[PDB]
RNA sequence: CGCGACCUCAGAUCAGACGUGGCGACCCGCUGAAUUUAAGCAUAUUAGUCAGCGGAGGAGAAGAAACUAACCAGGAUUCCCUCAGUAACGGCGAGUGAACAGGGAAGAGCCCAGCGCCGAAUCCCCGCCCCGCGGCGGGGCGCGGGACAUGUGGCGUACGGAAGACCCGCUCCCCGGCGCCGCUCGUGGGGGGCCCAAGUCCUUCUGAUCGAGGCCCAGCCCGUGGACGGUGUGAGGCCGGUAGCGGCCCCCGGCGCGCCGGGCCCGGGUCUUCCCGGAGUCGGGUUGCUUGGGAAUGCAGCCCAAAGCGGGUGGUAAACUCCAUCUAAGGCUAAAUACCGGCACGAGACCGAUAGUCAACAAGUACCGUAAGGGAAAGUUGAAAAGAACUUUGAAGAGAGAGUUCAAGAGGGCGUGAAACCGUUAAGAGGUAAACGGGUGGGGUCCGCGCAGUCCGCCCGGUUCAACCCGGCGGCGGGUCCGGCCGU
RNA sequence: GACGUCGGCUACCCACCCGACCCGUCUUGAAACACGGACCAAGGAGUCUAACACGUGCGCGAGUCGGGGGCUCGCACGAAAGCCGCCGUGGCGCAAUGAAGGUGAAGGCCGGCGCGCUCGCCGGCCGAGGUGGGAUCCCGAGGCCUCUCCAGUCCGCCGAGGGCGCACCACCGGCCCGUCUCGCCCGCCGCGCCGGGGAGGUGGAGCACGAGCGCACGUGUUAGGACCCGAAAGAUGGUGAACU
RNA sequence: GGUAUAGGGGCGAAAGACUAAUCGAACCAUCUAGUAGCUGGUUCCCUCCGAAGUUUCCCUCAGGAUAGCUGGCGCUCUCGC
RNA sequence: GCGGGCCCGGGUGGAGCCGCCGCAGGUGCAGAUCUUGGUGGUAGUAGCAAAUAUUCAAACGAGAACUUUGAAGGCCGAAGUGGAGAAGGGUUCCAUGUGAACAGCAGUUGAACAUGGGUCAGUCGGUCCUGAGAGAUGGGCGAGCGCCGUUCCGAAGGGACGG
RNA sequence: CGACUCUUAGCGGUGGAUCACUCGGCUCGUGCGUCGAUGAAGAACGCAGCUAGCUGCGAGAAUUAAUGUGAAUUGCAGGACACAUUGAUCAUCGACACUUCGAACGCACUUGCGGCCCCGGGUUCCUCCCGGGGCUACGCCUGUCUGAGCGUCGCU
């Protein structure tokens, strides 16, 4: 449960939250898992996804084993276009599927000056939380 | 319209009472709120007592109750007086002074120069520095005893 | 509630009678959809409920103090009685002993994996198993309402003092946790059923006699209480009707009916 | 014949500041009805209410007795319970209607005029220097001005005060700056920013799982985290979050220690001598409104109009006589109190698009009236537009193929698509309008039989063990209460 | 009797015989030439608060109570729940009767002292009276018997008859307060325009060994919008001489 | 065309005529969900019981109160024992 | 199942729903000249009849009675069915394109729709002056918003020549 | 067997009823409790590449500066950016700016007429003219300056 009586836990409240969130905010919530190799090396459970990331597709249609690049990030429609996640439209032209971020797991991850900051950050809390839990 | 035998009553809800209604919902936040206020003023005054000043021994008028006896106002100045204590250095002690007080029977006034005597026997001031000066209690009646008396200080008792 | 001034903020007039409508308070003028409808009726489109919702309802209702006591204590005793307990739905097959009483040891732990481990060796670990099967979807506006999820009652925790056990035995569905000299009747007996299953610890159950004390003796935590008096004392009847006593003054019963 | 002071009075685009208006849920001061009730109606009731006007704050008002009581007395104001639907008011009808005391929430007391003492010892403005200046202060230097003797400042105010005598004990309170150590209760004060646990594990359905089964103990791992939301269904472990005396980086507030500049020579008790009270005000007559206040509770225009062992009150008018209680005609003050407006939040046994605010959507919008004002209707394709390429008839709207989608039997006002009503197919029938009840018959719709349905279920005739013993285990009942506990 | 034959009371259509006027309402009287009514979908009208009265359920019981406040929590579940020298300040009831000053509910028997004087004063005893009807409970002679005659304790059923007599009804008495009449005595800190007592009638919502308090529910009566819709009117404040 | 007279008011060679398609008292909003002894309506089933238009009083006669008719809740008793 | 109603079968539908023990209510419709919305008979019916009148040929155009052109016959008959204004409307004005909707038939047409363009001032008017009148300061009244009044209980010209 | 009419059933028409969803209401409770002559509330008019309405903004007009975050906005192009760079978008917003009416302030409300100073063009202060910048509303408080009185006075 929640004890904090400044959480909302309420259905329209959330949703509402959810759906008007400002750019920086939907960021944040479109972020997608790790591979297991990059949770082991960087200890880090997860991190938002970005423009030209290494991805595989785990949910949906085009599910399968494909590294593919993404292409861009659609926040918002909180979706990202891939690099081969795409289909046929009447007239023959090709067009990227949507797929949503949570249903997608970062191969190759790329490094920046603040995306390494950012992955540093999350691992130093990660230890002084298992430092504390021990 | 009457019908066999009803009692006879006149409601008084004439006017736009509808209007005047007072609902009562927020009687458990204010409860809280009262709580959190009176604890904070406790924190506010770490050794003084919670409830605040002495009240004196002061019986009731209106011969119904004529027995009762609760807390008065404040000690009264021939009180003070007989007890050698002045009436502006009881406020700042913690004695509650009220100048409108008469004094017609010697037992009121005798019970409360004995009320008196027996708190400032059982009063510990704390120096205004931390170097004791005159009139300061010694420092080993300091450290056992800094904190507040729940409820009334020396609750009176018929 | 509903809010006061619904329905009368329009300013409507009824048209007399000379025109085909039928004397209803209809909008005055306007080129709109709404003029000569009708308001001020509860009959009528968008309107004023009849009798509408007032905030100073009678909600809350007083109950007697002794009452209370009564209801608790009776709850209290057919938390015992494993048919009831079995009856209510919990699943005490393997329980060693119904009046489960366990070791002061439990306000000492702090963990949720610790309190799982207890209950398993406990053997109550199968209510917990229902209550996760029992978790489901409410029915109706609940899920629009802040109550889409709905589940069981597990086994009541009864503790004499809050040494950790209400952190560890807070993320088990259905455990609810209950202080001696703070037991609520609302948690006791859910939905007014008197069966329950409940857990308790040494302390606490030494504890109970002082809370509420026998029929000899008073409560001593309670200024003025003792336990209700029983109505019947041989509460088994079936006893009662086969003793040489009553069948010795009983005439032949007719069963050869015509 | 002029100049120089003062009192009254004007001009300034003189120097520096202030008020105007808005909101108005709560509050304060005025004005203020009628629908209604009385089964009519005129006093009454609605009602010091609606409407109207003015004035502020985060609260406002009130507030420390010209009090309540008659008791062995209590002791500011405000709010809750009770007093109490009581005393009391009322064509004594309908109806109206307090206060005292008691128990609680909170609790804080004070300051002037006058009387008097001090060399006006007081205050405001302009110039210079130092500190500091985003709520313009402190000190010093100015024969620089002004206000004030038609009274500023210190002591001092009803609880007495002041001045001397000489008994007692002794020497800290505040302001303006410069810095410093402790992140200061929801258990790290307030605000902001960034992060912290665990399966997308193996099969199986689906268009898509978040579904179902299993995984060293209901199942795999976390659990101080099993709230919630999103993700192609119903997700503790996919993500954001949730829990946490969890972590990190900034800003602000107060509580505390050091330094500078200062202001500050600030008491209690006994005795002696003096002093001490707000006027067109109280009060009386009057009339109007109001009140439970009734030979007048309160507020008032008018007239009369004071006194000081005086004045007011003591709920029946007056006279006499003792009592009890306060000190009016001056002022300040937070707390418990209210908050349908404003900012930001949490919650629901509430309604779910004819419901809930008029307004879930480009709602006080479209639109109407000259104007004050009146005021709507209107949500849903799909997981994803993947929104029908292309061929063909037609000028086109519209079709026929083809294609996407699980599904267009979802095709841009497109989820589910009922009834009234209409078109078409199939069956039946038809000159007393249609329609209905009871009783049959005929024809169809399918339903349950059957390629006989003679439905079975017990007793009797024509591969191992009960029967009977041995060993082990478990259960029931019983008394010599046998022995011990238990228990009235 | 069994590969185009069976059963389907009910529902689809049709035919026949009998019956059969359109619903709601006002009304003594409706099918009415009385009123509303084309059809369908959605909404739609005895609610809530307060005061009572009665009945029922529960808790306690000459007591009962939680109003308000306080102590536990940072509210998930909680604005819940537990507790209070507040446990009772205070409400109801345990005492009523008078306008009020006020008064204020028990008697009887026995012995004695005054003249037993239907009156007063001293001690002991019984301690809510009596009659009639009273559900139930007690005694209960005796009878019924038992494979034979007697004796005979036991388990019984009936049991005439005799009693203690719940609750309740009728009546007779008794007691408290107000009032009327006739009357005789008591007490003293202050001997009076003092206080108290008796008997006989009468008025009271009274006593006569109690029954109330809190909560919930049901019905009825009201004040509120008051089961829903409906006026002709009245008042307050603003807008109109673009028509006339 | 400009201007003045604004609602118990204006204006009227006077018709109660005009005052924004309304005038023997204009329009808008509020009191207001004003009151009605008077119309109209008043939502599922089954079972049991089941009425009155009569008494007297009321500025009472289209209405109330009071008895009467009715239903429900029971309670005290007698017994084909 | 007497009954209120309920349990299965089939078709559409795609995401929540129900049984039992208790609680609570904005809880059951055939009417109220009931409120909202939709649809019928009437009914392809009444009607598209006020002011004399149209005809021929060609062009565009898929489509012609309504458009355009040419010709013929007519009417308004200079107080006009003409040419310009004021109030009022505000892009209705011009060109091109379309025929989704409107022009109660139609339309290739329009004041419809979609694109683009258009109003040029010392002399034409507002601007200036005052008329009937309205309305500040001074003053008075008013609980108050404000009202009375425009010379009335005003120290009412801040202007000018010369020195 | 026709046509028309009546009933029932399948499908197809008008209609959006029922159910399931809800970035919306209603009610209760908590904290804070703040407008303006340094120009409030409200109104008018403008601002985007393509922009009508809503919302946002004010000639710096779909936003400027700074801080935090860190690779987008997106209906299409254009693209600035090197995301090893104060650096795209967002939130915070403490700096800057904020057209015209409006208590609304030179007089009136037509967007018309002005006055007192300064600057630039024009000038060689030369008064016109043009443009720009600052003042010019009422009541009132303190102080300052200039004034009136057959008001009270003292000298000549």
């Amino acid at each position: 449960m929640k004890f904090n009586p400044f959480v909302t836990s309420d259905r329209s409240k959330n949703r509402k939250r959810h759906f008007n969130a400002p750019s920086h905010i939907r960021r944040k919530i479109m972020s997608s898992p790790l591979s297991k190799e990059l949770r082991q090396k960087y200890n880090v459970r997860s991190m938002p996804i970005r423009k030209d990331d290494e991805v595989q597709v785990v949910r949906g249609h085009y599910k399968g084993q494909q590294i593919g690049k993404v292409v861009q990030v659609y926040r918002k429609k909180y979706v990202i276009y891939i690099e081969r996640v795409q289909r046929e439209k009447a007239n023959g032209t090709t067009v990227h599927v949507g797929i949503h971020p949570s249903k997608v797991v970062i191969t190759r991850l790329k490094l920046d000056k603040d995306r390494k900051k950012i992955l540093e950050r999350k691992a130093k809390s990660r230890q002084v939380g298992k430092e504390k839990g021990k | 319209a009457p019908s066999r035998n009803g009692m006879i009553l006149k409601p008084h809800f004439h006017k736009d009472w509808q209007r005047r209604v007072a609902t009562w919902f927020n009687q458990p936040a204010r409860k809280i709120r009262r709580r959190k206020a009176r604890q904070a003023r406790a924190r506010r005054i770490a050794p003084r007592p919670a409830s605040g000043p002495l009240r004196p021994i002061v019986r009731c008028p209106t011969v119904r109750y004529h027995t009762k006896v609760r807390a008065g106002r404040g000690f009264s100045l021939e009180e003070l007086r007989v007890a050698g204590i002045h009436k502006k250095v009881a406020r700042t002690i913690g004695i509650s002074v009220d100048p409108r007080r008469r004094n017609k029977s010697t037992e009121s006034l005798q019970a409360n120069v004995q009320r008196l005597k027996e708190y400032r026997s059982k009063l510990v001031l704390f120096p205004r520095k931390p170097s004791a000066p005159k009139k300061g209690d010694s420092s080993a009646e300091e450290l056992k005893l800094a904190t507040q008396l729940t409820g009334p200080v020396m609750p009176i008792r018929n | 509630a509903v809010s006061e001034l619904a329905g009368h903020q329009t300013s409507a007039e009824s048209w007399g009678t000379g025109r085909a409508v039928a004397r209803i308070p209809r909008v005055r003028g306007g080129g709109t959809h709404r003029s000569g409808q009708g308001a001020f009726g509860n009959m009528c489109r968008g309107g004023r409920m009849f009798a509408p919702t007032k905030t100073w309802r009678r909600w809350h209702r007083r109950v007697n103090t002794t009452q209370k006591r009564y209801a608790i204590c009776s709850a209290l005793a057919a938390s015992a009685l494993p048919a009831l307990v079995m009856s209510k739905g919990h699943r005490i097959e393997e329980v060693p002993e119904l009046p489960l009483v366990v070791e002061d040891k439990v306000e000492g732990y702090k963990k949720t994996k610790e309190a799982v481990l207890l209950l398993k060796k406990l053997k109550a670990w199968n209510d917990i198993k229902k209550v996760y099967a029992s978790q489901r979807m409410r029915a109706g506006k609940g899920k629009m309402r802040n109550r889409r999820r709905i589940q069981r009652r597990g086994p009541c925790v009864i503790y004499n003092e809050d040494n950790g056990i209400v952190k560890a035995f807070r993320n088990i569905p259905g455990i609810t946790l209950l202080n001696v000299t703070k037991l609520n009747i609302l948690k006791l007996a859910p939905g007014g059923h008197v069966g329950r299953f409940c857990i308790w610890t040494e302390s606490a159950f030494r504890k109970l006699d002082d809370l509420y004390g026998t029929w000899r003796k008073a409560a001593s935590l309670k200024s003025n209480y003792n336990l209700p008096m029983h109505k019947m004392l041989n509460t088994d009847l079936s006893r009662i009707l086969k003793s040489p006593e009553i069948q010795r003054a009983l005439r032949a019963p007719r069963k050869k009916i015509h």
